């Protein structure tokens, strides 16, 4: 890791941080040279992630920093820029809007301010960002129901975790089960044709 | 022995059946006993659609287990 002495400032940066110190954001090491981190950002209040807690893994590649970090959310979430699916990101910075003397504190926020406004024009995930226009009201419903079950948030849906309850009974594995309901309206028929499908 | 079939709105059936029964048999008996044609029917366990060619012994589907169906879509 050519760019350790760099990692190693941002990470204490992160630790020493004032949103750290608000239990915002926070940093973790993972491997001995500092090529993999792991992050994690409190939910924003007054959203649907609110009371939830999202890890994230922080890759540095060999060109970094003329290229960004790559960042995935490992807790699985339902956003129109996140993958449903992997924890995929999709956000200017870390695309093409990356800027070299960008800091791993701003990479946090950046995220944790995504969690507080979508932007469902340049999605990560169609089916996610189409229910965010379509129906708002059941994209918060379900984002609230992923940030109890994954991210640690207070109950959810009592009827959603019925269906969820019903189909696990088939056997299908849950996280299965919770995508399928959630990609197909809540409609158990369809949400069952996809989990047969594979 | 007997096995029970639950349907997706939870109504549930219980229907004799034999170990050696093939799946194909026991769409045939759901037909006897409901009235549905066979070829409507899926029949689900742990989590996976079952083949008509094999028995309830191959899938280890014994005494009181319940086997979900799962009828085909309008399409």
């Amino acid at each position: 890791n050519i760019a350790v002495q760099r990692i190693k400032r941002e990470f204490k940066e992160v630790l020493k941080s004032e949103e750290t110190s608000k239990n915002q954001i926070k940093v973790d090491l993972v491997d001995e040279n500092f090529t993999e981190l792991r992050g994690e950002i409190a939910g924003p209040p007054d959203t649907p992630y609110e009371g939830g807690r999202y890890q994230l893994e922080i890759k540095i590649p060999e060109t970094y920093p003329f290229n960004p970090p790559k960042v995935r959310f490992i807790t699985k979430i339902w956003h129109p820029n996140i993958s449903s699916v992997t924890g995929a990101i999709c956000l200017d910075i870390l695309k093409d809007q990356w800027a070299a003397a960008m800091t791993l504190r701003t990479v946090l926020l950046s995220l944790q301010a995504l969690l507080a406004a979508a932007e469902p024009d340049d999605p990560q995930d169609a089916v996610v960002a189409n229910q965010y226009k379509q129906n708002p009201e059941m994209f918060k419903q379900t984002a609230r129901l992923w940030a109890h079950v994954y991210a640690g948030a207070p109950v959810s849906s009592p009827e959603y975790t019925k269906k969820i309850e019903n189909l696990c009974a088939m056997g299908f594995d849950r996280n299965a089960v919770i995508v399928a309901l959630s990609s197909k309206s809540w409609d158990v028929e369809t949400a069952t044709e996809l989990l047969l499908s594979n | 022995m007997q096995i029970f079939v639950k349907t997706l709105t939870g109504k549930t059936i219980t229907l004799e059946v034999e170990p050696s029964d093939t799946i194909e048999n026991v769409k045939a008996k759901i037909q006897d006993k409901e009235g549905i044609p066979p070829d409507q029917q899926r029949l689900i366990f742990a989590g996976k659609q079952l083949e008509d060619g094999r028995t309830l012994s191959d899938y280890n589907i014994q005494k009181e287990s319940t086997l979900h169906l799962v009828l085909r879509l309008r399409g």
